[PDB]
């Protein structure tokens, strides 16, 4: 067991593999599919290559009662090496829609397998979100400074992708959309700007009702969020500084280059005005002769 | 169908009421074609030499081509000349060959059963392609006149719709279903709709695609809601591409000529995630606003085409334009000059088909010119379409009436002569050759009649089925419904001679 | 006697595909292989839903490296989670050679061909998929009696024309005298399209982040020096440009590499770079302030 | 403020270029001289 954790990069294969696995067990309709999740671990970024289904039963009146075939997994791992001998156990995926409080007990059982603290990778099977439709958590046990005992609790790790040469080209090979959520032409990036601005608007709004809910829905004082909230205020911009004036002087600069680049285009288009007219001049004679 | 009944209770002479059913009217046209037809028997030999009967694609082309040439009179010259050649094929190509007999023997109502009887079940059991493909070919003979025939073919279907069938039965039931579509066309038989609903529910692979097509042909121009609901939903039920496609394009026939009361369907089909429903949604616009150049219909079709990246869909949307703009065929060459300019093959394929259908009447010099480098393109699917379109455009004109007729005829022949070209190209020229000489050069396509300045239902229906030939070859034979014989037949008005 | 052989097409899903590609790349240059789990429906649909390796072997493509033995183990493991289906053939990886079938690959394929008449064989080149393209072809042997009888035309029934080869001369020798190839299409869901597309989180962080301006000054600096050189190449061309045939002018008074167009190109590509810089800037001034 | 104005001044000359360039071109290509 390593605590070596910072990030989670996710193969596109995992997301998709887990989406089908959910519907082919047919534990769906508010019934969970839980499988093993395979990849590299013992490094800061946890690198998730593959996933398999596990036979699983979910009591839906009580999510605190489930079936897990422990034997099977040992059987499966031998097969994982055939595929790739860097695949080892690193956790188990959950099928969303989000984190639950029945997940800690399931996490327990998954400590007899992993050499790293069992990963919980929430693969949303509905595709909600404003980034990748994945959240990542890992269970870490830590004292709480409020006065209560040692809990095991899920801290989020960011979600990310990285991919192999074969996988990445396969992605484009399947796909055929030119994509307004990545860069491209001018119009394509204009779509990204408006979204990013609205993305700040959506997320800042979420903090306003979270501060209110601690004192008007009686959520607890969570020190870990609010310390980060304070460092936003320290790094926040100001006004009337010579720093903020230098910005204006740099606005002048770059727009002037654009001004001259635009004017440069216009020279070129006025020559094509003139060339077509040379094309017009010839066509006059031919018209007279016929 | 209803008008004659009213007249019966007005009191009339029974002569008029036979004529309104149309059985006399078929006989007068039959006579014109028997007497004046001129066919090319050296051409029949030449195609036979160039394109092989043991080569299944090649055998389809020659079967279709001769059938259109010999069309409109029951002549057996194709059968006897090519008596060993027909049997060498098998699979769906030998199915195409059996139904090409019914292209040649189209009409001749009294004798319709007599020429088809050596093929029909009861003395045919040797091949399952013959047994079913004779019923399809019998449907062409009796198309729009087959009210009695409907009963006979229905026995066969009810028998087979309680079964899932053998592969003997699937092929047999296949051609029964296209055929009964033709016989019971424009009848509004809810008996037939129910009959074929039983086949769809079997989930039979090739029989269900055909069932869907047969339902659409019977219930043409009804806009019934029950029928619309079932076919659209069964698409999701299946994973078969053949079946899904068959419903999509038959739904177009059902909403023929209601225009903005076909609108609710168009919305559902265009918003669908499926590519196939977008393929058929284009054809729903086409038939709904057919023969009317409303600004709205054409707008939507233009947008769908460029903005999609689904090859099947881009092709379909551009073909659909031609139907909407039959009213003003003067504008089509300018509008689709753009689309042929864009160098995508499927896009270019539907653009040739747009010119061919729109301008199928009197010849336009421009229409010819825009198609001409499209017989030279590297992609061979454009080459097929471009020559077929030229043949629809110049159907029986003289080479002193426009001197491009003789030139273009040799251009089709030249590709066939050549064996160094691709088989796609030799297929394109040969099928086009039979369309070009169709009727023996006695008939022409009448999209809009000038007898009253009115749209013709039969011409529209044949052509949309014909554009499915690229995805199922038997359906080529429907172009016979777009052939309407052009002649003045004088008649003595006292005993009708 | 005999079952007909006709055009099919093998639908390789995204899930399936990515596993063949990933496994093949790692294990190459040694051949990796394994069986394909799926469904056979209708007679034009080979539907490959999932795949899995059979252990890496030094013998490469062989009935020795597959075995029913290892496959039964793998099956019982899939059986218990209820994800078992029906095996639609096998795949293998050539170490850098184009897609064709060897005599030994054909003999592997003949063991399977008795068992399902529609069984397919899939060559992956995972080392040719360092392109934008994905190079994978599937083949299926045609029966001994038929090739002699020339039932090659039989194999072109139930398509409308989509043929296009990616190899000839190795591909074309096996194709006439042994096997008939099938085309591969790829299947996706709309959820997969988003996953494939996003290899970034910079689609809601791209109006609040951008590059530092020191690099933008490097790029803008380089751009202006270049446009002066190209303007001289362009002035030289238009000393004339009234003498018939564009092409001759471009050789003689150098207009080669089209400096006219070249100057325009640099204007467009820098003009778009700056519009982004602004859009991130103005979003920050007004959102934050 | 100044650079903005020059940029728009350029945009206006671009537009006038577009309508004028093709209108006499259009007369010649329509007109028979072949």
């Amino acid at each position: 067991m390593s605590l070596q954790h910072e990030k989670v990069t996710i193969a596109p294969l995992v997301l998709l593999s887990a989406l089908d696995h959910y519907e082919r067990t047919q534990t769906k309709e508010n019934k969970r599919c839980v499988g093993v999740i395979l990849g590299d671990a013992n490094s800061s970024t946890i690198r998730v290559t593959n996933s398999f289904a596990l036979p699983f039963e979910e009591d839906e009146k009580n999510s605190d009662v489930w079936f897990l075939d422990h034997n099977y997994i040992e059987n499966m791992n031998e097969m994982c090496k055939k595929i790739n001998a860097k695949e080892k156990l690193i956790g188990w995926y959950h099928s969303g829609p989000k984190l639950r409080a029945s997940d800690l007990k399931i996490n327990e059982l998954f400590k007899k397998y992993t050499q790293n603290n069992p990963l919980l990778l929430i693969v949303d099977v509905k595709q909600q979100g404003v980034g990748l439709p994945t959240d990542a958590y890992v269970a870490i046990e830590q004292v709480k400074d409020d006065g209560t005992s040692t809990e095991k609790t899920f801290l989020h790790l960011p979600c990310t992708i990285e991919a192999e040469e074969a996988e990445e080209i396969g992605v484009e090979h399947l796909l055929r959309d030119v994509r307004d959520q990545a860069a491209g032409g001018l119009s394509i990036r204009l779509t990204n700007q408006l979204k990013s601005l609205k993305g700040l608007q959506s997320k800042l709004k979420d903090v306003v009702e979270y501060l209110d809910k601690v004192i008007n829905k009686e959520l607890p004082i969570n020190h870990t969020i609010l310390g980060k909230l304070q460092d936003v205020f320290n790094l926040l911009p100001n006004l009337g500084t010579p720093d903020d004036d230098e910005i204006d002087v740099e606005n002048h600069d770059r727009i002037n280059i654009s001004n001259n680049l635009q004017k440069a285009l216009t020279v070129k288009t006025n020559d094509e005005l003139m060339v077509i007219y040379i094309s017009n001049l010839v066509r006059s004679i031919i018209a007279f002769d016929d | 169908e209803i008008l004659v009944t009213e007249l019966t209770a007005q009191g009339y002479d029974p002569a008029l009421l036979n004529i309104l059913s149309g059985l006399p009217t078929c006989d007068y046209y039959n006579t014109f074609l028997l007497n004046n037809k001129n066919i090319d028997i050296g051409l029949l030999n030449k195609s036979k030499s160039s394109l092989d009967g043991k080569f299944s694609l090649f055998h389809t082309a020659v079967s279709v081509a001769n059938g259109f040439m010999h069309a409109g009179t029951t002549d057996n010259s194709f059968i006897k000349a090519n008596l060993p050649w027909l049997g060498k094929a098998q699979n769906w190509a030998k199915f195409t060959a059996t139904a090409s007999l019914g292209v040649i023997h189209k009409g001749n109502l009294l004798e319709g059963k007599k020429v088809m009887a050596p093929y029909l079940p009861g003395s045919r059991a040797s091949s399952r392609f013959i047994k079913g493909g004779s019923l399809y070919g019998l449907g062409l003979i009796y198309a729009g006149f087959g009210r009695d025939t409907t009963d006979y073919l229905k026995n066969i279907i009810v028998e087979n719709s309680g079964t899932s069938g053998d592969e003997d039965v699937d092929v047999l039931l296949h051609g029964a279903s296209l055929g009964i579509g033709l016989a019971a066309m424009g009848s509004a038989n809810i008996e037939v709709y129910e009959a074929l609903k039983e086949v769809l529910y079997n989930d039979s692979a090739t029989s269900g695609e055909a069932a869907a097509l047969g339902m659409g042909l019977c219930m043409l121009g009804t806009g019934k809601p029950e029928a619309i609901h079932d076919m659209f939903t069964y698409s999701q039920e299946t994973q078969h591409g053949n079946i899904t496609r068959g419903l999509a394009v038959g739904l177009a026939l059902i909403n023929y000529g209601r225009q903005e009361l076909a609108d609710d369907l168009i919305t559902k089909m265009l918003a669908s995630d499926e590519s196939l429903l977008r393929y058929g949604g284009a054809f729903t616009i086409a038939l709904a606003y057919a023969g009317t150049g409303n600004n709205s219909a054409v707008k939507r079709l233009l947008h769908v085409a460029v903005s999609d990246s689904n090859d099947d869909v881009r092709r379909a949307a551009v073909i659909a334009l031609g139907f909407v703009l039959l009213r003003d065929y003067t504008t089509v060459p300018r509008i689709v000059q753009l689309l042929s300019k864009s160098h995508n093959a499927h896009v270019r394929c539907g653009t040739a088909f747009a010119l061919g259908i729109a301008c199928a009447g009197k010849g336009l010099q421009s229409a010819i010119d825009v198609l001409d480098p499209l017989t030279k393109d590297p992609v061979d699917f454009v080459r097929q379409a471009a020559m077929i379109a030229l043949s629809m455009i110049l159907i029986q004109q003289t080479e002193k009436l426009n001197p491009q007729v003789a030139d273009i005829n040799k251009n089709f022949l030249s590709v066939i002569t050549n064996k160094h070209q691709e088989g796609l190209a030799k297929f394109g020229a040969c099928v086009a050759q039979g369309i070009m000489n169709a009727g023996g050069r006695n008939v022409t396509i009448q999209l809009e009649n000038a007898d009253t300045g009115t749209l013709d239902t039969k011409s529209v229906v044949g052509l949309v089925m014909f554009s499915q030939f690229w995805y199922w070859f038997p359906l080529a034979h429907f172009l016979s419904l777009s052939f309407t014989p052009t002649t003045v037949i004088g008649i003595r008005g006292s005993d009708q001679a | 006697t005999g079952r007909d052989d006709t055009k099919e097409t093998v639908y390789i899903s995204s899930i399936a595909l990515l596993k063949m590609l990933k496994h093949g790349r790692a294990g190459v240059p040694m051949e990796v292989m394994g069986l394909m789990l799926g469904e056979f429906v209708d007679d034009y649909t080979v539907n490959v839903v999932d795949v899995f390796a059979m252990p890496q072997s030094g013998t490469g493509v062989s009935v020795e490296a597959v075995d029913d033995v290892f496959q039964a183990k793998m099956m019982d493991m899939l059986k218990q989670t209820g994800r078992d289906q029906m095996v639609v053939g096998w795949y293998h990886s050539h170490p850098g050679f184009g897609c064709w079938l060897s005599s030994v690959d054909v003999n592997t394929q003949k063991s399977f061909e008795q068992l399902n008449s529609r069984a397919v064989a899939v060559v992956v080149d995972p080392i040719q998929s360092v392109k934008g393209k994905v190079v994978i072809d599937a083949f299926r042997l045609i029966d001994t009696g038929a090739l002699i009888n020339n039932l090659e035309p039989r194999q072109t029934t139930s398509n409308t024309g989509l043929l296009n080869k990616a190899n000839i001369q190795a591909l074309i020798h096996g194709l006439n005298r042994h096997y008939y190839s099938l085309n591969i299409d790829y299947h996706k869901t709309a959820k997969e399209t988003k996953m494939l597309m996003n290899l970034h989180k910079e689609q809601w962080q791209s109006g609040l982040k951008m590059y530092d301006y020191e690099e933008k000054e490097e790029s803008n600096l380089a751009a202006t020096k270049s446009m002066v050189k190209i303007a001289e190449q362009y002035s030289k061309r238009i000393e004339e440009e009234k003498e018939l045939t564009e092409e001759e002018l471009k050789t003689r008074y150098v207009g080669r590499q089209d400096p006219k167009k070249h100057l325009s190109e640099t204007a467009d590509e820098t003009l778009e770079n700056n519009i982004v810089s602004v859009l991130t800037a103005g979003v920050n001034s007004v959102a934050i302030k | 403020q100044v650079f903005d104005e020059r940029i728009k001044f350029a945009n206006q000359l671009h537009d006038e270029y577009l309508v004028s360039m093709r209108y006499p071109e259009d007369k010649k290509t329509q007109q028979n001289e072949k």
